[PDB]
């Protein structure tokens, strides 16, 4: 869950 | 003509064996030395073998996981259904390298199919006519040797160059097709020289 | 080191093309793939499938070869190959948004590396059963590596985006210590973490480097203090 | 470890002699004892044979880098 939030944070 | 058909097919097989032997594939000595009457003995052709039966599968000496098919088509122009049959057989045997002869030409839609399906299935069209002779044995062609990436980087570091600066060899020319090298490969060419004895050059594929 | 010589001997016999030994050694077909991977220092998916088939081809009553395979997999260059393949798989999976549990090729790499690392256990006692994996390696350790990597890339994308005000926030240099617990409790997680450390050292990012440099001080089996990772 | 040849090319000879002759024509100090000479060309040739010209050649290698050479270091032929 932390890593997916980190992904969507890289997308932004 | 039936006699000239078997003569043509025997020279076709001989050139193919010499080709993939030059590519490093596992070729036995007998097929490299297979004669016309021996070619008859292992199997008259017209209305008697087949272009599907003549097809061969060869293994790579460096990597037994890699194999290469050489196919021949029973039709004048290779149709998309034949390409489908060949690539599906490759899928069943888990192979990606396949060579396909053409009697006199290829359907343009099959050319588009070849270039489209290239990364998943590497296919190369090849004229029967150009395959009738091993062009590498000519006097004018010098000796060609495909280089590998460690050789490329050590050469580049030895001369402090880039790939842009090297002389080019067009990838569509028949010698590169004989070796099957792709873009980004580089071929070391040794030739005789009437003022230094031997000369080595390096041609970047494009 | 002796195990490496064993594989070399077999390949030398393969270089001699002795069917009397090539056709009887079932690990000969395995070492096709091992040679083709160790020369590349990378296990592509094709040779991975081949290795999977060779493992699946081992029948009951002839499982001693698994020990030989583990011995053949105890070669340190093969550990380098498998560890770098795992690290590069985890590096490229961030772009595709795929977790380590969602990577069957990576799971096969973990299986093969686990079978390789227990080799001396399989020779010491004739163990012909597979070693087991760690859930937290799949769900905590490798996603923590991904966590560090993708924080680093988000910081990098922010740097490449202009309009940063005075006194910017540094990259988070705090270390989650369950990561270090897995380093100092699982030789598998330990060695793959060591090769990750070497890979980021090639990337030479000081922030993550000094973030994870604590916790490497205590590691499993002194593998962070062994010859391989120290030399690299 | 200067990889280039230790010889002076004829073009380097031409440029160094011309430049040093012009320097002597501009009332430069002469790093060799002349013997009643007046032409800067002859004085520059005398200095070249003496290997006493303060110029440093900078050969630009094709990769952007370069080598530096003292004239006395090169082989005058």
């Amino acid at each position: 869950e932390a890593l997916q939030k980190k992904f969507n944070k890289l997308k932004k | 003509d039936d006699e000239e058909e078997t003569y043509r097919l025997w020279k076709i097989r001989k050139t193919i064996m010499q080709l993939c032997h030059d590519r490093g594939y596992l070729v036995t000595q007998d097929e490299l030395d297979q004669t016309l009457e021996e070619f008859k003995a292992q199997f008259k052709p017209s209305e008697g073998p087949r272009r599907t039966d003549l097809t061969v599968l060869v293994a790579h000496n460096d990597d037994p996981t890699d194999q290469m098919f050489v196919f021949f088509p029973e039709e004048p122009k290779v149709g998309i259904k034949t390409i489908k049959v060949y690539c599906q057989r490759m899928q069943e045997e888990n192979i990606t390298r396949a060579l396909i002869v053409v009697q006199q030409g290829m359907t343009p839609s099959a050319k588009q199919s070849l270039v489209d399906m290239a990364p998943k299935y590497i296919l190369e069209q090849f004229l029967q006519q150009e395959l009738l002779i091993n062009i590498t044995e000519h006097e004018l062609v010098p000796e060609h040797v495909v280089m590998t990436k460690e050789e490329v980087t050590e050469l580049l570091a030895r001369y402090k160059l880039r790939e842009n600066q090297l002389p080019r060899i067009q990838a569509g020319d028949p010698v590169a097709r004989y070796f099957g090298i792709k873009r980004g490969q580089v071929v070391k060419i040794i030739r005789p020289s009437e003022t230094a004895g031997r000369y080595i050059t390096y041609r970047l594929v494009q | 080191h002796y195990c490496t010589l064993r594989a070399e001997l077999l390949m030398s016999l393969h270089d001699l093309d002795v069917g009397e030994i090539c056709t009887v050694d079932p690990c000969h077909k395995f070492t096709w793939c091992l040679d083709a991977c160790i020369r590349e220092r990378f296990v592509d998916s094709k040779r991975a499938r081949e290795l999977q088939g060779f493992l699946d081809g081992v029948k009951k009553g002839q499982e001693q070869v698994l020990g030989d395979l583990s011995m053949i997999l105890c070669d340190p260059f093969a550990i380098n190959t498998l560890a770098l393949s795992t690290v590069r798989h985890l590096q490229e999976l961030v772009g595709q948004e795929t977790l380590p549990r969602d990577s069957p090729d990576l799971l096969l790499l973990l299986r093969l590396l686990a079978l390789g690392q227990g080799a001396w256990d399989m020779i010491d006692s004739q163990v012909f059963k597979e070693p087991k994996m760690e859930v937290e390696l799949i769900t905590r350790f490798l996603p923590m590596l991904m966590s560090f990597l993708v924080d680093d890339y988000t910081f990098n994308v922010d740097q490449k985006l202009p309009a940063e005000e005075k006194a910017p926030v540094s990259y988070p240099n705090t270390l989650p210590e369950s990561f270090t617990k897995f380093l100092q409790e699982q030789r598998m997680a330990c060695e793959v973490g060591l090769y990750y450390v070497l890979h980021i050292t090639k990337q030479r990012n000081k922030n993550a480097l000094l973030r994870l440099l604590p916790g490497l001080v205590e590691t499993f089996g002194d593998l962070a203090f062994g010859d391989i990772f120290l030399h690299l | 470890k200067r990889i280039t040849t230790p010889y002076m090319t004829k073009y380097e000879r031409a440029r160094v002699l011309g430049t040093r002759a012009l320097q002597i024509a501009m009332c430069a100090p002469v790093m060799v004892e002349l013997e009643g000479e007046t032409d800067p060309l002859l004085i520059a040739m005398k200095e070249l044979k003496a290997r006493k010209i303060p110029i440093i050649i900078r050969r630009y290698l094709p990769d952007g880098s370069y080598e530096d050479w003292g004239v006395d270091e090169l082989i005058i032929s």
